[PDB]
């Protein structure tokens, strides 16, 4: 089998300006490789095939190049539609067909912190035999954000569910979500519930907490 | 030149046969020398190739999924056909029929619509809609979140809006997602300063054609945690 | 699509005395503008067309003028069959076909304050898990009045339902119920309950009240 | 001169067919160039218009409900009829068939005698009485009101007297109101002196013809008085 590595996970640059977007094979491929572009909801439609040419009403903006492993695309102006995932496909042996983990190409305005709320649980949840804390982050960027959950100050994992956003196309953040599942007993048998959240535009982690 | 369009039972309980059927319009299946083929993309994922049919009449098959799939053409009703034998819950995924008319390559260039394939065995409950209220304790200097949650229901979309859709600016709505029961849960929140709670009226409205549900919710914060 | 609107929405002249509609085209509809008359339990009888021009078997008392956006209706004595809803029908661009949302023509009778007085709910509707509150404005004019509830210095609303009844064919006022409906453990928990009506023939907003 | 004759089965569930009937007497469907048509009005609200049927054959309908609406004539028995597929709760309304015989244009000079139809609840339930009983704390110093509410029951209307219809003067009702349940409430009261309680005894009768339901409601003082 064949993997494709894509780099970075994430980008964000403005509209206008160039943006480069590598991709490396476990294998030699020569130039067999096609990049696609998917927006969400969208089917994917191919952008670059053989790693050279240019498929069929590709805006001459776009570009690509590269050997081997080693492979590049070279947008020389972002437009405003074109922030969507790319996907890397080789065809250098197949089958397997293997595709790229994927790349987000996102934009300004620059970092900003998020506002964060906890959640405790609704007394309809409380009588059903069910709880669940929330925690809320809105309005940061970029979407990156490290979550964790301290009941009591014991170890928790596995426990948690996450759920993110898309960018705002307005302000340029995201929403988190991150929601905490327990039983009515399971919740009554402890009683101070936080939520810990590190982020880049915060200066230090930022644990808030409630009490049942 | 040619369109392509992607059909299929949708829901479909576990372990039976998934069927799709890609039907081609604008000419002929074997128009000219090239492939056809069909693609899977699982939510929030990337792509799957699956397997793809040769003009010739040479089959190929991905090796993990080749024990359940099977290809098949028909020119009598100028259409091809996927079928997929014991799916699991891991198959919900929407699904594209594709073919590669320039060159004969294992590229992709035509692309059908696709079609959304769910696979849960939940009989199609109709939602629940619970008012996630805010809160006095928790205000933000005197700003506050407010919302719904639409949970424990069958199948896609169900429709929320606020005040019958009058109430559109800081509105949110999350995607829904699959929980260990198979059903989903969903919310959409709007953050408004917590003054304008006792005057303006805040309804969500959840609208679940199949179980033709049709459920409007008043938000105000809980009495037992008012400002008396 | 072409909108159209009369004003105003409720109108009180005393029989005898000269009366006026107007209505009001969001575009040019030249003079292609109808005026309908309909009474309660009753099919809707048309008394102008094309306006200036009186359908058959209609008195000389209705008179349409108007052009391009605006029309009027004048009535120049009002007998007591006059009082009903009248409407304004385009035709300048239809279809679609276009209807004012309608005007009531009421006596010019002297305001005065209503009864207000309120039903707690009783045993037979608590024993089902609900409670239903009952608010009575009796004998009042004019209909217009706003009702509310309050539930210990706070206020409901959205979840109560508001009635007005018929011009009394005596006395020529108007009667309003409110009945709000309340679950069986928002009853028990609150103990005041409140109906407050804000009236013309009022002095001062008026807020009658039982204890739990 | 002409008159028209609605017809309908009044009672219909969510996603079915509504079919309305009107008939012409004293004239043909053949009649002048003239148009024929269809229009409703919700309980309580205004009028809306459906569609309307040319002469010529020419039919038109409103943009936004033509998915659903379709207007057929017959010469044979000479009537025109509205059928709406798929009929949802929302369209409870009086129903009317319009005409116009002068000249040709939108307006509408013939009229029938419309018809209301629901959509909602069920034929079968009878009704219950809830009594309505003053007491001294509700009397304000000699004014009392008493009485009597009509509750799950369908369909409306419900005739209610007192005593036997033997008790008119004083006695004042109210239009009903549908609940969400699908019910109506129909409340029958008589403003009184307080003196008045112990002379009489007041019995609420209760008929509903629809249900075959005759009730028998006696109205006493308040029980909740005594020294328990």
């Amino acid at each position: 089998d064949i993997q494709m590595t894509q780099s970075p996970a994430t980008l964000s640059l403005s509209p206008g300006e160039r943006a480069t977007l590598f991709c490396r094979a476990s294998q030699s491929v020569s130039s067999s490789l096609a990049w696609y572009q998917q927006k969400p909801g969208q089917a994917p439609r191919l952008l670059i095939y053989d790693a050279s040419n240019r498929a069929t009403g590709i805006p001459a903006r776009f570009s690509g190049s590269g050997s081997g492993t080693d492979f590049t695309l070279t947008i020389s102006s972002l437009e405003p539609e074109d922030f969507a995932v790319y996907y890397c496909q080789q065809r250098g042996n197949w089958p397997p067909i293997t595709f790229g983990q994927g790349t987000r190409l996102d934009t300004k305005r620059t970092v900003a912190a998020p506002s964060v709320f906890i959640f405790p649980p609704s007394d309809e949840q409380l009588k059903s035999g069910t709880a669940s804390v929330v925690c809320l982050l809105n309005n940061f960027y970029p979407r990156e954000a490290k979550v964790q959950w301290k009941v009591d100050n014991a170890l928790q994992s596995g426990n948690s569910q996450e759920s993110v956003t898309e960018q705002d196309s307005k302000d340029s953040t995201y929403s988190l979500s991150s929601t905490l599942t327990l039983s009515k007993a399971d919740y009554e048998k402890h009683k101070v519930y936080a939520c810990e959240v590190t982020h880049q535009g915060l200066s230090s982690p930022v644990t808030k907490s409630f009490n049942r | 030149q040619v369109q392509l369009q992607e059909s299929g039972p949708g829901l479909v309980k576990p372990s039976e046969t998934l069927s799709l059927t890609c039907t081609v319009s604008g000419g002929s299946i074997g128009s000219s020398s090239y492939y056809w083929g069909w693609i899977r993309q699982p939510p929030g994922k990337g792509l799957q190739w699956i397997g793809s049919f040769h003009y010739s009449g040479t089959t190929y098959y991905n090796p993990s999924l080749k024990s359940r799939v099977t290809i098949s053409v028909d020119t009598s009703k100028n259409h091809f056909s996927l079928k997929l034998s014991s799916v699991t819950a891991a198959d919900t995924a929407v699904y594209y029929c594709a073919s590669r008319q320039n060159w004969n390559d294992g590229y992709f260039d035509y692309w059908g619509q696709g079609t959304l394939v769910t696979v849960s065995s939940a009989s199609t409950k109709g939602p629940s809609v619970f008012p996630l209220a805010p809160s006095s304790k928790s205000t933000s200097g005197g700003t506050a979140a407010l919302g719904c949650l639409v949970k424990d229901y069958f199948p896609e979309p169900v429709t929320v809006s606020w005040n019958s859709g009058a109430l559109t600016s800081g509105v949110h709505t999350f995607p829904a997602v699959l929980q260990s029961s198979g059903l989903y849960s969903l919310s959409s929140v709007v953050t408004v300063p917590s003054s304008s709670l006792g005057t303006q009226t805040y309804i969500c409205n959840v609208n679940h054609k199949p179980s033709n549900t049709k459920v409007d919710k008043r938000v105000e914060p809980k009495s037992c945690d008012k400002t008396h």
